[PDB]
RNA sequence: GAAAUUGAUGGCGCAAUAGAUAUAGUACCGCAAGGGAAAGAUGAAAAACCAAGCAUAAUAUAGCAAGGACUAACCCCUAUACCUUCUGCAUAAUGAAUUAACUAGAAAUAACUUUGCAAGGAGAGCCAAAGCUAAGACCCCCGAAACCAGACGA
RNA sequence: CCGAGCCUGGUGAUAGCUGGUUGUCCAAGAUAGAAUCUUAGUUCAACUUUAAAUUUGCCCACAGAACCCUCUAAAUCCCCUU
RNA sequence: ACUGAACUCCUCACACCCAAUUGGACCAAUCUAUCACCCUAUAGAAGAACUAAUGUUAGUAUAAGUAACAUGAAAACAUUCU
RNA sequence: UCUCUUACUUUUAACCAGUGAAAUUGACCUGCCCGUGAAGAGGCGGGCAUAACACAGCAAGACGAGAAGACCCUAUGGAGCU
C-alpha cells in the first residue's frame, strides 16, 4: 500500500532529456550456469540473443558468467547507483528478452509510489496565485474603514 | 529438527541480509567488486555519452596524479590528467560564459562570473560526475573519490573530449550535462548576493534611471504575528517590481531581488533555454 | 539465555589518533538473577537513569526498595572495576547512561485456593543491567521555549505546498 | 511427521511485512496482522475510486472559488466554456486557476461573454444574427 | 523461529552404489527368460502382500487370513479392532453411496 | 423523537417518502422519450406478408455454422515433435 | 488525458508508447498555448501551423505493484492480484508557436 | 455366505509436542482395580540475528485504528473486525488473550482421459456383438448421555 | 460428582445434533414438487456442474383452446415469420 | 444549469468480484529416481500447507504489582515485660 | 428492628516495605443525545463534546464474568419408575 511503501516524485537523473537522451543502464551481469534446467533460458539467450542485444546497445557492458548455479540471475547496474538483480529462473528466450529490454529501457531510480503523474520546475508562467491577485487595490492604499 | 535444506537455506539468506543491513560494509570502489573491465568500461562510457573519445586521452583524464603517487609507493613496498583538467576547466569557464553572455546580454559580468562557477562548482561538477559514472571509473588513491579530485577529473574528461571530436561538441556536450544543472534553479539562488537594494541601486544609476522609491502596495494582517507586505519599488512612479514578505524590510529586499532578475532578464517566465 | 552485557566490555576499540577528541570511558555491568521483580526494578532503574554515580548513589541509599540496596552494590561494583580496569581517572565523573531491569529465569509453583482449585506462581526473578559512562552528567533537555515553538510551528506553516496539482 | 511444513517464518513475514507500520499487536501477531493487512489491502482497492472522486471535487472547489473570485458561478463557467466548445477539463482548469491567473481570467471573460451573448440571443430570440463567439466551428 | 539457525550437514548421496547400479535389473525376467519367474517374485516383503495390492481394508483382512495364526496377542486385538473399524468405515459413512 | 415503527420503507407504518422536482423531471424525460419511442415503432416499413420468409436463407446458413461448430468438437491433434520436444530439459552446453 | 506542459517537464503516461527511448515526438493534440501576456485556445485543438509541441521518450518503465484486493466477509470469498501498469516517461523539449493567426 | 474344484533381504519409516507411554510403567494421582507424565542438546580435548512478552523508548482532541494521501506521525475525506450460523449479524448470537508446535477427505461400481493389443484382451480364473489390459482421478476431525463383560472397592 | 458406584475392555460405541474442516488463481453456479414414525434427515424429481452426440431452442402472425353462468380481469397455451 | 456509479465513453490491458456445489490451471515444503551443486529441473510418492473446533502441549501476557499472606514489646539479644 | 440514625474500638481499608494469584481477555486509538439497524449502539447517519495521564469510590451500561439454560420444544438420543 502506499501507506505502507515508501514514495518519491517524477523525476529524471540528470534532466535526461533537456540536452541528449543517456542510456542509464550501465552494467548487465548474466549469472548462467553450463548445466541445470534452471537456466536453459539463460543459455539459449546468451546463444542467440546476448550479441544483437550488446550490439544494439552500445552504452552497456555486459559481462556474462557461466558458473555453477542453482537460480541464474541478472544484475542490473544504472548510472545513478542503483542495482537490480533479477531471476531468470525457468524463463524463456522470449522472458528473459523482454526482461533484459525493460531493464535497458528502465532509469535507475526505485520502482516504488511516485505521488504525481508529472514533474514542472516552472509550474507557473504568469505568476503562482496569491491572495492578492484579482484584488483590485484601493486609493492611498486605504484598508477598508480607514478614515484618512 | 525438521528435515530439509531449503527453508534453512532461505533462511541463512535472510540472516545475512539482516547482518549487512545491521552492520552496512563500508564502500567500496566498483573495480574492486566482481564484474569489471576496465576496457570495456571506458568504451561503453564513451559510446553512453555518444562521443568519439581517443581511448587514450580519457585514460589520461580518467588517472590522476595522487593515484600515480600512490601506485608508486606501492611499488616500492603513468600521464596524469593535470593538463588535460586545466585545459577542460578552461575551455568550460569560457564556454559557459560565452552561452551565459549570449542568452542573458544584459546579466552583469559579475553575474555571469558567479553563475560560471556554480556550474563548474565543486557540487553541481561532482553531482554530474557521480551520475555519468565518471567516479566509477576515476582512478584515485581513496575512496570515496573526494569532491576535488572528481571536478578534477570531470573537467579532465571534457579536455579529452575537446582534444578528441573538437570545441563545437565540447560545447554541445556542455550544455547538455552543465547548463542543464540551471534548470529550475533561482537566480540569487545560483548567485548568492548581499544588499539587492545595493546592487538595484547601482544598477539603476549605470542604467540613468531615477533612485527607486519602496512603496507599500499591499499588506495583510500587520499587527499580526503572520503578516504579509507586498512592497513595490516605484521609478519615476512607476513600477519596475513588487515583492512579498513578512516583514516590510523583507518584503523590500525581495523586491529588489525580483527588480534585479527583471533587469538581468533572468524572470522565472523567461525564454527556455533551446537545446 | 543471553549474556551479551558482559562481553560488552572486552570490545577493545583501535588507539586514538592525537587530533582526536578523547572517547569517553564505557563499562558495562549487570547482576543476574535477583530474587525481586523486574517491574519493580524498572522503577529504581528509571529512576537513576542520566545521574552521575554519585548523585545516583546518594539516591538510592535512602530508598526503601530492597532492589535499592542491590543497585547500589552493582553501582559500586562497576565504579570499582571502572577504576581498575577500564583506567577511569576518577570515581566521581562517572553517569548512569543506561539502567534497565529485565526478566530472569522464574520458577513455577502452586497457590492452594478455597475450593480444591489453584493457581500458578512465578518466584520471579529479574537482571540488572548499567552502562557507566566517563564524563559529567549530560545536562537535562531544557524545556521548550514558546520562541522555539512558534519557530516551528512556522516552520511548518512555510513547509505548506499546493497539494494535488502541478 | 513424515511432510512437515518448513517455511512458515517466511510465510508469517510475507504477511508482517506489510502489518509492521501498524499499531498495538496487529503488527506482530499473525493472527491479528492478517485480518487488518487483509483489510488494508481491500481499502487500498477501493479507494482508487474515492481518489478519482475526491480529485474531481477538489477540482471543482478550486475552479469555483476561481470563478467566484471572477464573479462567476462554476456552472455558469463550465456551461459556458462547453459552448465556446473549449474542451479544458476540471483538473486543468484547476490548474490555471491555480499557477496562471491571468490566463484563467481570459477563460472567465469568455465564459461571461458567451454567457451574455446567450442571454441575448434568448431576449432577442429570433433569426437575430448568431453571437461572435457563439458561432460553432463545424467538423466532418 | 521453527526454522534452523544453522544449514543441516550436508547430504551426499552415492548415485552409484550397487543398490542404484543394479536397481530395476530382473524386472524383466519373465519376458525375457522363458517365464519360468514371475516378475511380483522379485518383490521381498511382507508375506501378506508379496504381488498383491489393496485398500487398507483388504490389506488387513489379507494379513489376519495369512499370518494372523503367527501374531501377537495385542497386535492381532489391533487388527481384528482396525479391521472392524475399517468395516463400519467403509460400508456406512462416505460421501457417496 | 420522531420514530418509525419497525423497518423504514416495508411496515404498515412507512417512513413518507416525497417527490421532488428533480425526480418529477426526470420521470417526465423518460416519458418523453418513451412517446417519441411509440411514434417511431407506429411506422414499420414492410408488412408482415412482405417480411415472411425475408431472412430465411441467411437465418438457415447461421444455424448451419453453429451446428457444424457443434459438430466438429474433436480431440486436438498429436505431435511427435511436442512429445520430443521435453528431452530440451536436460539440454546442456559443452 | 489533457496535461498542463511546459518545457523541461516531465510527463508520467500510463502505458507503454511503442517507442525507443530517446526517441522525439511531437504531441498533436495541443488544446490551449499560452504565454504571459496572450494565450490561444482551440475550438477545440489549435492547428499544426499554430503550435508545435514536441517530447522526447526518456524512460519505459512498470509501476511499482499495484495490489487488488476482494474480500467479502463470512463468505469464504477472499482474492488477491498484483499487478503492474506499463509506464513511460516524456520529458517536453520545446513549445513553438508560428505566427499564423 | 460356502464347498466341490484349482494350485501356493531391509525401509520414497519417525527424529525429542514425532517415534513405544517410556530417560519410566518411574515420579505423581487413586483405598484398590487402575491412570500415568515431563525432559537432553558446547567442544578433539573442560586435566582448555529470529516467536510471543517486555526494555531501550508512557502518553495528545477523533473513534475496527487502516486506506487515499500529504511537505508533514496525527489533524482532512472514506471505511459497521473475523469465523460459524442464518431469511437476514457491527450486531448486545457462537469461538477466539497471544506466540510456537500438533490438529481433520480413506474407496469401490460405472463412467472420463491416456497408453498397449485388438475380434480379441489379460502372465490360468475373467470379460468380449470393439472389446479388453494397465494407469490417472474418486468419499474428513472432535464431542455425548448411554449399553454390556470382567475386575476393584463397606 | 449414585434414578444407580468406580476402573479396564467391547470402543475410534453411536449421534438425522453442535462445532471444526489448513496453498494461489479463474470459471459455471440460488429453480416447481412427491414420498417418508416424515417435515432438524433422506430417495426420486426440479435446478445446478462437467464431457459428448445431434438439431433445432427461445421470442412468437394469423388460425385455434366450454357450456354450466346473464355479464365478467390481467393474462395463459399453441404458434410460422423475425 | 450544474453535481452525481465500479453505467457508458476515453488511453492502455483484459481469465482477474454470487453462498452450497461443480470444472480447470498452477503451487509451498518433504522424501525417492535421475539432474543440479549458494537452492535447482523433469517425474514418482505422501502423516503434503491452519487468523478460528469453550481444540492438545509448552511459553509469555491482561486482570496486576492488584486480591491475599506474615513478625507481641524493649534489650546486654544473657534477660525481662504484656 | 424501626421513627432516625449517631459515636467509639478491632478487623477490613488507604500509604510504605517483602512475597505475590483467579476468573476474564477478537483487536481497541474504549464519549453523550436523537435516529437507524439482527427490532434495546462506544464503533452506523445527523448533531454535541473532546490536551495527556494517574489515585480513591460507585455500580447505571459493556444485553458484564461464571457454568455449550435446570424452564420450554425437538432427537425415529438416553435412563429411572409404573
Ligand atoms: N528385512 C530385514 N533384514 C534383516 C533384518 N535383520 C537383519 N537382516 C538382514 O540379514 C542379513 C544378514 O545380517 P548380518 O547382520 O549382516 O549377518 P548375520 O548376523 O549373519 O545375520 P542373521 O543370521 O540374520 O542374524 C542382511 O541381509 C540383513 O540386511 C531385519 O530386521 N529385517
Ligand atoms: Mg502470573
Ligand atoms: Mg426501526
Ligand atoms: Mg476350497
Ligand atoms: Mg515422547
Ligand atoms: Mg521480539
Ligand atoms: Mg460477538
Ligand atoms: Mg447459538
Ligand atoms: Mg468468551
Ligand atoms: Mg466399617
Ligand atoms: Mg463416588
Ligand atoms: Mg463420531
Ligand atoms: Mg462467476
Ligand atoms: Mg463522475
Ligand atoms: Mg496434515
Ligand atoms: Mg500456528
Ligand atoms: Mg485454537
Ligand atoms: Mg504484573
Ligand atoms: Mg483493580
Ligand atoms: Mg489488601
Ligand atoms: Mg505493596
Ligand atoms: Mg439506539
Ligand atoms: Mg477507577
Ligand atoms: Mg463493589
Ligand atoms: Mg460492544
Ligand atoms: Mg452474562
Ligand atoms: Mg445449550
Ligand atoms: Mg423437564
Ligand atoms: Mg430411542
Amino acid at each position: 500500500t502506499a501507506r505502507g511503501t515508501p514514495s518519491r516524485f517524477l523525476a529524471s537523473v540528470l534532466h535526461n532529456g533537456l540536452g541528449r537522451y543517456v542510456q542509464q543502464l550501465q552494467r548487465l551481469s548474466f549469472s548462467v550456469s553450463r548445466d541445470g534446467a534452471s537456466s536453459r533460458g539463460a543459455r539459449e539467450f546468451v546463444e542467440r540473443e546476448v550479441i544483437d542485444f550488446a550490439r544494439r546497445n552500445p552504452g552497456v557492458v555486459i559481462y556474462v558468467n557461466s558458473r555453477p548455479c542453482c537460480v541464474p540471475r541478472v544484475v542490473a547496474e544504472y548510472l545513478n547507483g542503483a542495482v537490480r538483480e533479477e531471476s531468470i529462473h525457468c524463463k524463456s528466450v522470449e522472458e528473459i528478452s523482454t526482461l533484459v529490454q525493460k531493464l535497458a529501457d528502465q532509469s535507475g531510480l526505485d520502482v516504488i509510489r511516485i505521488r504525481k503523474p508529472f514533474h514542472t520546475d516552472n509550474p507557473s508562467i504568469q505568476g503562482q496565485w496569491h491572495p492578492f491577485t484579482n484584488k483590485p487595490t484601493t486609493f492611498r492604499g486605504l484598508r477598508p474603514r480607514e478614515v484618512q | 529438527v525438521k528435515k530439509g535444506f531449503r527453508a534453512a537455506f532461505r533462511f541463512q539468506k535472510e540472516l545475512e541480509r539482516q547482518r549487512l543491513l545491521r552492520c552496512p560494509p563500508p564502500p567500496v570502489r566498483r573495480s574492486e567488486k566482481p564484474n569489471w573491465d576496465y576496457h570495456a568500461e571506458i568504451q561503453a562510457f564513451g559510446h553512453r555519452l555518444q562521443e568519439n573519445f581517443s581511448l587514450d586521452l580519457l585514460k589520461t583524464a580518467f588517472v590522476n596524479s595522487c593515484y600515480i603517487k600512490s601506485e608508486e609507493a606501492k611499488r616500492q613496498q603513468l600521464k596524469s590528467n593535470q593538463e588535460l583538467s586545466e585545459q577542460g576547466t578552461s575551455f568550460s569557464q569560457t564556454c559557459l560564459t560565452q552561452f551565459l553572455e549570449d542568452e542573458y546580454p544584459d546579466m552583469p559580468t559579475e553575474g555571469i562570473k558567479n553563475l560560471v562557477d556554480f556550474l563548474t562548482g565543486e557540487e553541481v561538477v561532482c553531482h554530474v560526475a557521480r551520475n555519468l559514472a565518471v567516479e566509477q571509473l576515476t582512478l584515485s588513491e581513496e575512496f570515496p573519490v573526494p569532491p576535488a579530485v572528481l571536478q578534477q577529473t570531470f573537467f579532465a574528461v571534457i579536455g579529452a573530449l575537446l582534444q578528441s571530436s573538437g570545441p563545437e561538441r565540447t560545447a554541445l556536450f556542455i550544455r547538455d550535462f552543465l547548463i542543464t544543472q540551471m534548470t529550475g534553479k533561482e537566480l540569487f539562488e545560483m548567485w548568492k548576493i548581499i544588499n539587492p537594494m545595493g546592487l538595484l541601486v547601482e544598477e539603476l544609476k549605470k542604467r540613468n534611471v531615477s533612485a527607486p522609491e519602496s512603496r507599500l502596495t499591499r499588506q495583510s494582517g500587520g499587527t499580526t504575528a503572520l503578516p504579509l507586505y507586498f512592497v513595490g519599488l516605484y521609478c519615476d512612479k512607476k513600477l519596475i517590481a513588487e515583492g512579498p514578505g513578512e516583514t516590510v524590510l523583507v518584503a523590500e529586499e525581495e523586491a529588489a531581488r525580483v527588480a534585479l532578475r527583471k533587469l538581468y532578464g533572468f524572470t522565472e517566465n523567461r525564454r527556455p533555454w533551446n537545446y | 539465555i543471553s549474556r551479551k552485557w558482559e562481553k560488552k566490555n572486552k570490545i577493545v576499540y583501535p588507539p586514538q589518533l592525537p587530533g582526536e577528541p578523547r572517547r569517553p570511558a564505557e563499562i558495562y555491568h549487570c547482576r543476574r538473577q535477583i530474587k525481586y521483580s523486574k517491574d519493580k526494578m524498572w522503577y529504581l532503574a528509571k529512576l537513576i537513569r542520566g545521574m552521575s554515580i554519585d548523585q545516583a548513589l546518594a539516591q538510592l541509599e535512602f530508598n526503601d526498595k530492597k532492589g535499592a540496596k542491590i543497585i547500589k552494590e552493582v553501582l559500586l561494583e562497576a565504579q570499582d572495576m571502572a577504576v581498575r580496569d577500564h583506567n577511569v581517572e576518577f570515581r566521581s565523573n562517572l553517569y548512569i547512561a543506561e539502567s534497565t531491569s529485565g526478566r530472569g529465569q522464574c520458577l513455577k509453583r502452586i497457590r492452594y485456593h478455597g475450593r480444591g482449585r489453584f493457581g500458578i506462581m512465578e518466584k520471579v526473578y529479574c537482571h540488572y543491567f548499567v552502562k557507566l559512562v566517563e564524563g559529567p552528567p549530560p545536562p537535562p533537555e531544557p524545556p521548550k521555549t514558546a520562541v522555539a515553538h512558534a519557530k516551528e510551528y512556522i516552520q511548518q506553516l512555510r513547509s505548506r505546498t499546493i497539494v494535488h496539482t502541478l | 511427521l513424515r511432510n512437515r511444513v518448513t517455511d512458515r517464518y517466511f510465510r508469517i513475514q510475507e504477511v508482517l511485512k506489510h502489518a509492521r507500520h501498524f499499531r498495538g499487536r496487529k503488527n506482530r501477531c499473525y493472527r491479528l496482522a492478517v485480518r487488518t493487512v487483509i483489510r488494508a489491502f481491500v481499502k487500498c482497492t477501493k479507494a482508487r475510486y474515492l481518489k478519482k472522486k475526491n480529485m474531481r471535487t477538489l477540482w471543482i472547489n478550486r475552479i469555483t472559488a476561481a470563478s467566484q473570485e471572477h464573479g462567476l458561478k462554476y456552472p455558469a463557467l463550465i456551461g459556458n466554456l462547453v459552448k465556446c466548445q473549449v474542451e479544458l477539463n476540471r483538473k486543468v482548469l484547476a490548474d490555471l486557476a491555480i499557477y496562471e491567473p491571468k490566463t484563467f481570467k481570459s477563460l472567465a471573460a469568455l465564459a461571461s461573454r458567451r454567457r451574455h451573448e446567450g442571454f441575448a440571443a434568448a431576449l432577442g430570440d429570433g433569426k437575430e444574427p448568431e453571437g461572435i463567439f457563439s458561432r460553432v466551428v463545424q467538423y466532418h | 523461529i521453527g526454522i534452523r539457525l544453522t544449514l543441516p550437514p550436508p547430504k551426499v548421496v552415492d548415485r552409484w552404489n550397487e543398490k542404484r547400479a543394479m536397481f530395476g535389473v530382473y524386472d524383466n525376467i519373465g519376458i525375457l527368460g522363458n517365464f519360468e519367474k514371475h516378475p511380483k517374485e522379485l518383490i521381498r516383503g511382507p508375506i501378506w502382500l508379496r504381488g498383491w495390492k489393496g485398500n487398507e481394508l483388504q490389506r488387513c483382512i489379507r494379513k489376519r487370513k495369512m499370518v494372523g495364526s503367527r501374531m501377537f496377542a495385542d497386535d492381532l486385538h489391533n487388527l481384528n479392532k482396525r479391521i472392524r473399524y475399517l468395516y463400519k468405515h467403509f460400508n456406512r459413512h462416505g460421501k457417496f453411496r | 423523537r420522531g420514530r418509525i415503527p419497525g423497518r423504514q420503507w416495508i411496515g404498515k407504518h412507512r417512513r413518507p417518502r416525497f417527490v421532488s422536482l428533480r425526480a418529477k423531471q426526470n420521470m417526465i424525460r423518460r416519458l418523453e422519450i418513451e412517446a417519441e419511442n411509440h411514434y417511431w415503432l407506429s411506422m414499420p416499413y414492410m408488412t408482415r406478408e412482405q417480411e415472411r420468409g425475408h431472412a430465411a436463407v441467411r437465418r438457415r446458413e447461421a444455424f448451419e455454422a453453429i451446428k457444424a461448430a457443434a459438430t466438429s468438437k474433436f480431440p486436438p491433434h498429436r505431435f511427435i515433435a511436442d512429445q520430443l520436444d521435453h528431452l530440451n530439459v536436460t539440454k546442456k552446453w559443452s | 488525458r489533457q496535461w498542463k506542459v511546459t518545457s523541461e517537464d516531465l510527463i508520467l503516461i500510463g502505458n507503454e508508447l511503442d517507442l525507443a527511448c530517446g526517441e522525439r515526438i511531437r504531441l498533436e493534440k495541443v488544446l490551449l498555448v499560452g504565454a504571459d501576456n496572450f494565450t490561444l485556445l482551440g475550438k477545440p485543438l489549435l492547428g499544426k501551423d499554430l503550435v508545435r509541441v514536441e517530447a522526447t521518450v526518456i524512460e519505459k518503465t512498470e509501476s511499482w505493484p499495484r495490489i487488488i484486493m476482494r474480500f467479502r466477509k463470512r463468505k469464504n470469498f477472499k482474492k488477491k492480484r498484483i499487478v503492474t501498469t506499463p509506464q513511460t516517461v516524456l520529458r517536453i523539449n520545446s513549445i513553438e508557436i508560428a505566427p499564423c493567426l
